[PDB]
């Protein structure tokens, strides 16, 4: 018991976390060892993950263009609750600081893009934002997407569309047939009539390299 | 221009029985590598110093006056009283070095110390300990010479032993010896139960007693499957020594003395070697080691923590 508790204060004042406590508890163990090692190891550890991670324990998100999150620990806001940097942990949005610049729908218009960490926000959300300043006026072919018959509709767990029921991700061929997503992924928008292309001079449309529009 | 540098007639002083360094084995020491180093440890009247002896550079049929390591005569058992001091060295033509060893918690020391720390009973407890240290920490293997079977006070010493030594660990081989064994002892049903009592004493020892130097591969029980024993571990027994119908000998139950001392030497020289140091070690360098761990071993702190608890 002795050489136990004079071995803990060694390991106790050596220390992502992984590699520090396994040279921690190298370092105990060769400092000094006895009959009752298993309850001094045990306490110096859990004093570890206690004390350790929260501190440097990184958010672990990745964006959908493989980017990670670049806060600490951090939780998601609920919907309706706005970003508190304050709290602890802190209530943030993921970031992966990388940008991008996009068109619209319709390909006439572009902006700016944050790197996208939610499917909506990559599929849906830029593109509806540039759609009432570009193509919002245009024929659109709209698709099916899931409408609620009841006021909270469930995710489905893993022939007439499912009005109780929406698939939570994008429709693939390994979906339950049935199932429609909360918004679709695509948009088929009429520029004009088919004359509106000319081509001799091509598309009329910014952002395309000389000659391969 | 290429004869050997020496050859060793008796055994040498390695640390006197003051327990002071004697360097004085340099002479017959060479500068090759891949040395083997054994040990012995036991109870007064075990036999261990007769055991290295024949282990060595010595033949059952040959004399006990002129044995290697020296042996108790009959003028002391009268008087109980100790023949080996010290530690002893000793090495082979092989190159191999052997290493006696006094005995351990023995009233022979006792007595002669009375008429010479608190009490002077600690100080022969503290002796021994230290050296088992030393046999555990610079010597290959260890090989444990028991009178009788079960003391139940071995295993104790052993594991505070180990638990006090000096210093990716090194454990040397634990080898269990009995000595002087009866025919009751030569049955498999005893056996077992041999076996038994030593794997569960020993069950977080964390030396290497099992695995190696098995006897029952030995031809020593020739119908004895191996699957006979839950665990074989590393023991062996040593017996006490040793018209034509009328000319048949006693019934003994046990193999011949000469072959089973023969067996077990051939056992114990074709054991392994396995590296001490970080670092590789010829026969003066692991002189020099040895040396630098007793000096280590005398002014200890591990040494001073027990002794305060006594
Ligand atoms: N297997 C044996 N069979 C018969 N006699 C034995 C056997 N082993 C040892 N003896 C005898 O019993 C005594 C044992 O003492 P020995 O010299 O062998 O060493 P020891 O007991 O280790 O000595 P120490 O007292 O220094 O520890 C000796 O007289 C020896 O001849
Ligand atoms: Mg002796």
């Amino acid at each position: 018991e002795n050489r136990c508790q004079k071995a803990l204060p060694m390991a106790h004042s050596a220390y992502v976390h992984k590699n520090q406590l396994a040279q921690a508890l190298r370092v105990y163990s060769q400092h000094a060892r006895g009959p009752a090692f298993h309850k001094y190891a045990m306490q110096l550890h859990e004093d570890c993950y206690k004390f350790w991670s929260n501190g440097h324990q990184l958010c672990e998100e990745r964006s959908l263009t493989d980017q990670h999150c670049v806060h600490k620990f951090h939780s998601l806001p609920k919907s309706g609750e706005k970003p508190e940097a304050d709290r602890n942990p802190p209530v943030l949005y993921h970031n992966s600081r990388a940008r991008s610049t996009g068109a619209c729908n319709c390909g006439r218009k572009q902006a700016p893009r944050d790197d996208p960490f939610d499917i909506k926000a990559a599929n849906y959300d830029f593109y509806q934002l540039l759609e009432e300043k570009c193509c919002g006026k245009l024929d659109h072919i709209n698709f099916p997407v899931f409408e609620p018959s009841t006021p909270d509709p469930a995710p489905a767990k893993n022939r007439q569309a499912s009005t109780v029921e929406y698939l939570p991700g994008m429709l693939h061929s390994n979906c339950p047939k049935g199932l429609l997503p909360k918004f679709s992924s695509w948009s088929l928008v009429k520029l004009g009539p088919a004359k509106s292309y000319n081509f001799h001079t091509g598309l009329d449309q910014q952002g395309f390299i000389p000659g391969t529009n | 221009k290429l004869l050997p540098p020496e050859r060793m007639k008796h055994s040498i002083k390695l640390v006197d029985d003051q327990m002071n360094w004697c360097d004085s084995a340099i002479e017959y020491l060479l500068d090759q590598t891949d040395v083997l180093v054994v040990g012995v440890l036991g109870l007064q009247g075990t036999g261990k110093s007769m055991v290295m002896s024949l282990l060595s550079a010595n033949t059952p049929e040959e004399d006990q006056r002129t044995y290697v390591f020296r042996a108790q005569s009959a003028e002391m058992k009268e008087r109980g009283g100790n023949q080996t001091s010290g530690i002893d060295f000793f090495i082979t033509q092989e190159r191999i070095v052997f290493l006696d060893t006094q005995p351990i918690l023995s009233p022979s020391i006792l007595d002669h110390l009375i008429n010479n720390y608190n009490l002077p009973h600690t100080y022969v407890e503290m002796q021994s300990l230290q050296i088992a240290a030393f046999l555990f920490t610079v010597c290959h293997v260890v090989i444990v010479v028991q009178d009788w079977f079960t003391d139940l006070s071995l295993y104790r010493f052993l594991q505070t032993a180990e638990m006090v030594k000096p210093s990716t660990e090194y454990y040397p081989h634990l080898v269990f010896l009995q000595n002087k064994a009866r025919r009751e002892d030569f049955c498999p049903r005893k056996l077992r139960q041999m076996h038994l009592m030593i794997d569960q004493l020993m069950a977080h020892s964390h030396l290497r007693y099992k695995g190696t130097l098995s006897m029952l591969q030995c031809n020593v029980f020739p119908g004895l499957p191996p699957d006979f024993l839950d665990s074989e571990v590393n023991l062996f027994l040593v017996p006490f020594m040793d018209p034509l119908f009328s000319l048949l000998p006693g019934y003994r139950g046990h193999p011949s003395f000469q072959s089973l001392v023969s067996k077990l030497r051939s056992q114990v020289m074709s054991m392994a070697r396995p590296q001490l140091s970080h670092t590789i070690l010829t026969e003066k360098n692991w002189f020099h080691y040895a040396a630098r761990i007793w000096d280590g071993v005398r002014k200890s702190s591990a040494l001073a923590e027990y002794s305060r608890l006594l």
